[PDB]
Order: C-alpha cells, then structure tokens, then sequence
C-alpha cells in the first residue's frame, strides 16, 4: 500500500 | 486522502485472464477467418478503440458473434488478445507486420507505436 | 521473449471503471440493505473471494440480483466497490471498522491486512 | 514498454  | 494498492490492477487483470482460460462469463466470439476467439466484451472495449466503438453501438452491443475483416491475420489477433489480458506482447520478426496491421485495425495505439519503433530500428 | 506495457493493467482498470460509471455492460445489482450497486460480475470475481465463489456456482452465476448479509454496511460496500475498480481505498477513522468487516465478508485479504495494521497503530 |  502507498500514498498515491 | 485514499491509500492505493500498487499490485491491484495487475491482480485484477491476472484474474480476468484466468476467467478467459476457463471460459467463464465470456460473452462474445471474435471470428477471424477460420479461427474463433472467446473473450469478455468489457475487456475488449477497455483495450481497443475498435471494440469500444462496436460494443457502445445500440445494435452491435447485443451480438454474441463479431466477424473481423478477412484481411486480419488470426495469429496477429491471438497475440493482441493475449496482450489485452496480460500486458505482454509476443513481438517477433516473423509476426511484427501482422501484429502492427492488426493493432492499427483494432485501434491499439501503444502497440502500433512500438511496432513502428521496432521496424524503424531494423531499416 | 515478450515485451510488457507497464501502464496496461492500470489503463484496463480505468476503462472498466468508466464502463461502470456509464452503466455499460453491467450484469448484476448488489443489494446492501436499502442500497443498490451495479457492477460487472467479472470484476467482482477478480477482486473478491466471496464473489468468485458466488459467480462460479452453476445456479448463482445466472442471477441478476445478489443480496448481501443484512449486517453489511452500504458505505463500507461502496468504498470497497470503488477500490475494486480503482486500486484506491478511502480508509478513514470513521469508516475503518465497517470497511474491515465488509472486506472480511467479501474475502479481500489485502484490504483486511491493512485495516488490521491501521487499527493496531491507533491502539 | 519494458523487458519484464
Ligand atoms: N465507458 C467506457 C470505456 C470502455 N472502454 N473505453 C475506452 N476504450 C478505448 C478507446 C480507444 C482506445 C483504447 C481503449 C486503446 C487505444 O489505443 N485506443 C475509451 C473510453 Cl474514453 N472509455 C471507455
Ligand atoms: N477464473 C477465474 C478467476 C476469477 N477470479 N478469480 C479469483 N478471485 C479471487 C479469489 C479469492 C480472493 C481474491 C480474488 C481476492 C482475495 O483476497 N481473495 C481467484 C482465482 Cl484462483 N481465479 C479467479
Ligand atoms: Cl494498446
Ligand atoms: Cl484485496
């Protein structure tokens, strides 16, 4: 999971 | 403020390809000369300007069988259909002209681009 | 010896979400209490262990309407349905418990994982 | 395009  | 799962789109596509291999929920047969290819209309539209136009048509949207132009090569179509479902393009010296002509007909601009670049490098 | 187009899977998913927004080729309504959500069965199966089980069932595969357990929260379902079609999860303090419970029911392991990690960090 |  990432900060887009 | 959303978070994003990097591999999600690839995982979705992998499962759409598994559905295609098992012939689950396929709703169209694409006929290319003597060959038939089962697929999902939604995936075809998502990948191809030609299928996007065909399946948004109020009459063609309901067809279970679509016949492509007799000049279209079945192997070229097969390679592009595999690309649609996997992101992988089996581009070879022996098939590049057929792949490029099929991608132009199917309106798959990114495939056309790369075929053009690979041909330019060989001349 | 294939080449691969990096953005292809993301581009496919973006067009599947456009089809959903325009209600094109959607083949199921998911009923969550008083709310209804139209979707594509193939995308639901590709994202969820629950829908994969439901739509491979020889009887349920043909249903146009699927009713979820009355304990399922419509907002939680809406957030997860948006995630399925975009890879983006709108996870907030006010919705995390409902999102996690819905993801457990839908069998969306990666969403469950992250909800667990976000809850563990707040305690 | 890349070599996967
Ligand atoms: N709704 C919808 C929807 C489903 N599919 N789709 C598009 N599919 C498409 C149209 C043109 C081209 C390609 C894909 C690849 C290419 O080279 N050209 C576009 C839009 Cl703007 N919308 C949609
Ligand atoms: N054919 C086919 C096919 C279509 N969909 N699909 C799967 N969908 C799925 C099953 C379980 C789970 C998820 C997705 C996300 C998750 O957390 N669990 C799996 C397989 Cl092995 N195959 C398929
Ligand atoms: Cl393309
Ligand atoms: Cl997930």
């Amino acid at each position: 999971w990432v900060i887009p | 403020s959303c978070i994003q799962f990097t591999r999600h789109a690839s995982d979705v596509l992998l499962n759409l390809n598994r559905l295609r291999s098992r012939d689950i929920l396929t709703d169209v047969v694409i006929v290319v000369s003597r060959e038939q290819f089962r697929a999902h209309k939604t995936v075809l539209m998502a990948c191809s300007g030609l299928f996007y136009s065909i399946f948004t048509d109020q009459l063609k949207c309901n067809l279970s069988v679509i016949n492509l132009d007799p000049e279209i090569n079945p192997e070229g179509f097969c390679i592009l259909l595999d690309f649609m479902y996997t992101s992988r393009l089996n581009l070879r010296e022996g098939n590049i002209m057929a792949v490029m002509a099929t991608a132009m007909y199917l309106q798959m601009e990114h495939v056309v681009d790369t075929c053009r670049k690979f041909i330019k490098a060989s001349e």
